[PDB]
């Protein structure tokens, strides 16, 4: 029977091959990578058959496969929980990985090192699968700094660029700072529980205090934001898409994002007890929900506006987890479909820079729709998803989620309505910006370019990735087919219906309208301007992603290198200075005593008869003094 | 019963002699007989190690005479987990550090061609009485060879190496040397204390007797008294394990060591400061120790950030290095006063991580700077292009010291950071930020010299960057097999840790704090 712990190891083991055999697998690298990935699907869809053929709590899979740290009390030992919610995602990763890698094929066929580019991508599988199948927090943490470490060779890639080498150095840091977050989440857990497993951790849940469990809730939440990209750690996502297209399209479907919601969900029984925590979740989660729709709106690059949409997406899914268990399922579902259509859309994106001659500035694009169909079909299946039409996936999880944020009731129900509701408004006014620069309007192409169908390897992924975000919503929605199945290890909530579905759904089809609207008026009416139109002081914040750069390099970087000087100053001045000062003071002492040695020898006959001193000395040792 | 641990320190120093007595026509012969020596005491801590019992009693392969009874000390030889891990790490270390250096010596000219017969001897001289100083379980042996160490420590630094050699060998061997003669002064003091207390025939140096009767009891000695002797002997400690701010004569001698030389200092030799603690710190002044505890926490996190932004602020590569060591010792030290089964274990585990994981860094950032002429982290730029594989041991090196799960150093890490944490959880907090400055002043060294365009001279010129030779693979890849074994699968030396860690708080009466 096939274990569960091979979903790891078939991805990981190409990667090593990939990265051990060098350039004699150059020729063939990719091929291995990809096989790897297929077989890691087929893995994951063989147990996710299991566990249906499984009721109850057979459904989960539970496999411990050796010892791994026993010190003392910690005795940690490597296992692997495939729970209903752990499935989801490997079924996710895998499928999306594997696709991801298929177009890869093509999109790294004409450069070089494309073995080692598949050796990464398989490396970034096997992270994602030990993040989200480690049945305890530090085989989790194991698998979060292997996501964080491919993602930065990933970003990495094409190491000529100095953009590329600098986003991945900032991505890798900003991950750190959420992983160190997490570290200390940990040590609290261990602590205060004494064990970091996921078992006995939630069996001691309800113990400790509401204090002890904010905290431990808000150090995942920072760790969330991390990978998640969520404020004020959302400022690595714009910089990362110096990398390849298939990179940026894995790291915001499946992994490096969704990292964050993996970890706010399965951490779901620290968060029910702390409703503190709880709360900032929700804050965050709204706040960068709403800043990554206002930096999207700005970006003139398919890249960065694709960025700032996967950041407002995974701000909404991170406001519903936030909500407790009323959201939790409704953010795992919002998660899957937004793997499918957000991969979708940047695969047909990296299509279009590869017609394009790799630019990547929206203006230069234009008319795109008929000059490449298939490209053009699968953005805009994405787009209908990512916008929510009722036939599209993503409708049906953004209105659920919509639905739980406005029946939290109260204040806060009614601030994070509001704010969803904004949130779907400026994503339908950017992502129709974006379509309407890219596929409408005069050609605007520059260089000469000459505009090619993608190949057939590049496109049936494109294909399926429509073909996911056009039913996947569906399929898990109608029936509570997923929110059925996330129960058993979810909690379990019933519905407030605070307000009509129908009319929260009317509400958001008439926000998106109203933004569609604005759009084509602002482009598709009027033609797509080929500068930069200057505009208020926002429209330059947001193309500045409303300084969140700045502040960093303002906050950090300016006072790090305050920091470093002040601490090299020390070193040099005072640290070893003590020691200087020490050396010159026997320096000095020592020159004082040798003009003593004056050579003459009635000065050394005078310094004798300071034997006067011993005699008094003598003397006065009965003196009593 | 065979006198193994005799054996394994007298061989390095036996070969030493063969070789620097061998002729000065016999250079590479003269390699080949250190590397053997190298592997031959590598087989014997092998074959230790196996033998080696971590259910059994706390001390094995005892060896025991009388060597100078007159003061009261005795050729006692015996070690435990604590000594065993780091005596697998000098052991297996020697003979990659003597494969690294292969050539380092080749360009020295004069002391009767002897030269790379010296450089080879002195390391082989390094090695032994490392090991030596790593089984005696007498204090005065421990001491005289702590000591003893420092010597050809020292004319391998100010014998070879850069053109600031000799400040650097001064203030090395100054440095230590003050430490190691307040070491003596206390103890004397010791000495004089055992003598004047009826739990010993006399005064001792037996290490296992004098810590019986402490932790009995019977031997009970002033606070102030055994305070002074602490501070003593941790003083010496801190400067050979360096302990902030008393590291500052490391980056000097690290950057103008050859790299071999350097890393012995660092990931071998610096270590029998740590374990220095570990064994007599902690267990001779229980109580001491318990009373500084606050202190040296404090003194090892603050070791930590400092080292941690020097690193950051540095502009030599080999100085970052030799500061990112300066943070990991301040870890190791952290971890090993927290008096916690974690923190301990954990920094035992560090001790031979960062061996590893500092020995590969140190090695690839020498290599890449004898392929250039300059140290400096902005004459670089692109190697990644020119030199692929340079570049990647390089990346897999740091991402070691930056301590990625994956690799060994994490393990240890976390492990000393949760041990802190249970005690002292804002000291954790500020050690943890260490992680995020790690990140930083590997990755950004990282992006400042392989990334980016090819930089002028390095892929063409007269001294272009060729990629890693095949003695540097040699060199390379067990370091990096040794990181990711001990990553994956850390029990097997915890295995061996976590006993002697345990025997250790139960002498000094401290137990890991019960989860609330
Ligand atoms: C709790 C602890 C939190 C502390 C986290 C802070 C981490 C360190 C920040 C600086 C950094 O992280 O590193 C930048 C430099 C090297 O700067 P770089 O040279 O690498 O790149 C520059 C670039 O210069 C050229 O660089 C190459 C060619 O040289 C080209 O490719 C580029 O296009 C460009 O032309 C360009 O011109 C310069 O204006 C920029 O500074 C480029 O860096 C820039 O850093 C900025 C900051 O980033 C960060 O993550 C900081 C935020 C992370 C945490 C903040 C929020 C967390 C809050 C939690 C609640 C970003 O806006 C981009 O990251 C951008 O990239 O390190 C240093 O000095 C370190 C000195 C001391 C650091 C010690 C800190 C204690």
């Amino acid at each position: 029977w096939l274990p569960v712990w091979l979903l790891i190891a078939l991805p990981a083991a190409g990667a090593t091959i990939l990265l051990l055999a060098g350039r004699r697998s150059d020729r063939w690298g990719h091929l291995l990578g990809c096989a790897m990935s297929l077989a890691a699907f087929a893995v994951g869809t063989v147990l996710f058959a299991g566990m249906l053929g499984r009721s109850g709590e057979e459904r989960a899979v539970h496999e411990a496969l050796f010892s791994w740290v026993p010190v003392g009390g910690l005795q940690v030992d490597f296992g692997l929980q495939l729970d209903q919610l752990s499935v989801c995602f490997v079924l996710l990763i895998t499928g999306v990985g594997s696709l991801i890698h298929i177009y890869s094929i093509g999109y790294m066929a004409e450069d070089p090192d494309r073995r080692r580019f598949f050796a990464y991508l398989n490396l970034f599988l096997a992270a994602m699968l030990l993040l989200v199948l480690a049945d305890n927090y530090l085989g989790l943490y194991a698998g979060w700094e292997g996501v964080g470490l491919a993602s930065y060779l990933l970003i990495g890639f094409w190491s000529h660029k100095p953009s590329a080498a600098t986003a991945a150095k900032k991505a890798f840091v900003v991950n750190r700072v959420g992983d160190m977050g997490l570290a200390i989440a940990l040590m609290i857990m261990f602590a205060t529980i004494g064990s970091i497993s996921f078992a006995g951790v939630f069996a001691a849940a309800p113990g400790l205090s509401e204090a002890t469990l904010s905290a431990i809730g808000l150090l995942l939440l920072l760790g969330a934001c991390g990978k998640s990209a969520q404020v004020p750690l959302q400022s690595w996502l714009g910089d990362a898409m110096e990398g390849p297209t298939p990179v940026s399209a894995l790291i915001h479907a499946a992994t490096m994002v969704t990292a964050g919601v993996y970890l706010i969900v399965r951490s779901g029984p620290i968060f029910d007890l702390a409703p503190t925590a709880q709360t900032g979740v929700v804050i965050v989660g709204a706040v960068t929900l709403l800043f990554g729709a206002i930096i999207g709106c700005a970006k003139d690059d398919i890249k960065k506006a694709l960025a700032a949409s996967t950041m407002s997406q995974i701000g909404y899914m991170v406001l519903a987890a936030g909500l407790g268990p009323a959201g939790y399922a409704f953010a795992i579902m919002h998660l899957l479909t937004h793997g499918f259509f957000k991969a979708g859309l940047f695969l047909g994106a990296g299509s279009v820079m590869h017609a394009m001659n790799d630019e990547v500035n929206m203006r230069r694009y234009g008319g795109l729709r008929k000059v490449l169909p298939v490209t053009f079909a699968t953005f805009g299946l994405g787009y209908l998803a990512i916008i929510g039409v009722p036939p599209l996936a993503g409708f049906f999880s953004k209105d659920g989620i919509i639905e739980a944020a406005l029946g939290a009731g109260g204040a806060r129900g009614v601030i994070l309505g509001g704010a969803a509701i904004l949130g779907a408004g400026i994503t339908a006014f950017y992502m129709t910006r974006v379509m309407l620069m890219t596929f409408f309007g005069e050609k605007r192409w520059a260089a000469n370019s000459h505009p090619h169908e993608a190949p057939a390897v590049m496109t049936w992924p494109m294909i399926l990735l429509a073909v996911g975000s056009v039913v996947s919503g569906g399929a898990l929605a109608i029936g509570g087919t997923l929110s059925h199945w996330l129960e058993p290890v979810v909690g379990t909530h019933e519905a407030h219906h605070a307000v009509p579905v129908w009319v929260v759904t009317a509400i958001v089809l008439a926000v998106v309208a109203v933004g569609i609207a604005v759009a084509y008026r602002m482009y598709a009416r009027q033609a797509v301007p080929e500068e930069v139109p200057e505009g208020s002081a926002l429209t330059v914040a947001a193309r500045r992603d409303l300084y969140g750069d700045a502040f960093n390099e303002a906050v950090f970087m300016r006072g790090g290198q305050t920091l470093t000087a002040a601490m090299v100053t020390v070193d040099d001045k005072a640290v070893d200075g003590t020691a200087g000062g020490l050396a010159a003071l026997v320096s000095r002492t020592s020159d004082a005593l040798r003009q003593v040695q004056t050579g003459f020898a009635r000065s050394y006959a005078l310094s004798m008869l300071g034997g006067s001193a011993l005699v008094v000395a003598a003397i006065l040792a009965v003196q009593l003094w | 019963t065979f006198p193994w641990l005799t054996v394994l320190w007298a061989v390095p120093v036996v070969g030493a002699a063969v070789v620097i007595l061998l002729p000065a026509a016999q250079q590479v012969l003269a390699k080949w007989l250190a590397l053997a020596v190298s592997v031959l005491t590598l087989a014997v801590t092998a074959v230790v190690a196996i033998g080696f019992d971590p259910a059994a009693a706390q001390y094995q392969f005892v060896e025991s005479h009388r060597w100078i009874p007159s003061f009261g000390t005795g050729y006692i030889l015996g070690v435990d987990g604590i000594a065993l891990a780091l005596v697998v790490l000098t052991a297996v270390l020697v003979p990659l550090l003597i494969i690294a250096g292969w050539n380092d010596a080749s360009r020295q000219t004069g002391l009767a061609g002897r030269s790379v017969q010296a450089y080879l001897a002195l390391t082989l001289a390094v090695e032994g009485m490392v090991l030596m100083s790593l089984v005696a379980l007498d204090i005065l042996l421990f001491y005289v060879f702590f000591e003893a160490m420092l010597i050809p420590m020292y004319f391998l630094i100010g014998g070879f190496g850069g053109e600031n050699r000799s400040r650097a060998a001064v203030k090395f061997l100054l440095y230590n040397l003050f430490g190691g003669l307040i070491m003596l002064a206390a103890v004397i003091g010791l000495y004089v204390v055992t003598a004047g207390s009826d739990a010993f025939a006399a005064g001792t140096f037996d290490f296992r007797e004098i810590v019986a009767a402490v932790s009995s009891g019977e031997f009970a000695v002033n606070p102030a008294i055994m305070n002074f002797l602490f501070l003593g002997f941790m003083f010496a400690f801190a400067v050979k394990a360096p302990l902030w701010p008393f590291h500052r004569w490391l980056p000097d001698a690290a950057v103008e060591a050859t790299p071999a030389s350097a890393v012995l200092m660092m990931a071998v030799m610096d270590k029998v400061g740590t374990f220095g603690m570990l064994r007599y710190c902690l267990q001779l002044f229980p109580d001491a120790s318990t009373y500084f505890r606050p202190v040296v926490i404090t003194l090892a996190a603050i070791g930590i950030v400092y080292g941690a932004v020097l690193a950051i602020g540095q502009t030599d590569v080999m100085r970052l290095i030799a500061y990112t060591s300066i943070s990991h010792f301040g870890f190791i030290i952290l971890g090993i006063f927290v008096m916690t089964s974690q923190g301990q274990s954990g920094s035992t585990l560090y001790m031979i991580n960062h061996g590893i994981s500092t020995a590969a860094l140190f090695l690839i950032a020498g290599f890449l700077v004898s392929r250039r002429g300059s140290r400096l982290i902005d004459s670089y730029g692109g190697v990644q292009k020119v030199a692929p594989v340079l570049a990647g041991t390089f990346l897999v090196a740091g991402l070691a010291t930056l301590s990625l799960p994956g690799l060994a150093p994490f393990i240890s890490e976390f492990l000393v950071l949760i041990g802190t944490f249970t005690r002292y959880p804002v000291v954790a907090v500020f050690a943890a930020t260490a992680l995020v400055l790690s990140a930083v002043y590997i990755l950004w060294t990282y992006q400042r010299m392989m990334t980016g365009p090819v930089r002028d001279g390095i892929g063409d010129g007269d001294r272009p960057v060729r990629d890693l030779v095949p003695r540097e693979l040699v060199v390379v890849a067990p370091l990096l097999a040794l990181l990711l074994v001990l990553g994956i699968y850390p029990k097997p030396a915890l295995d061996v840790i976590n006993p002697a860690v345990e025997h250790t708080l139960t002498t000094i009466g401290q137990t890991d704090p019960e989860p609330t």
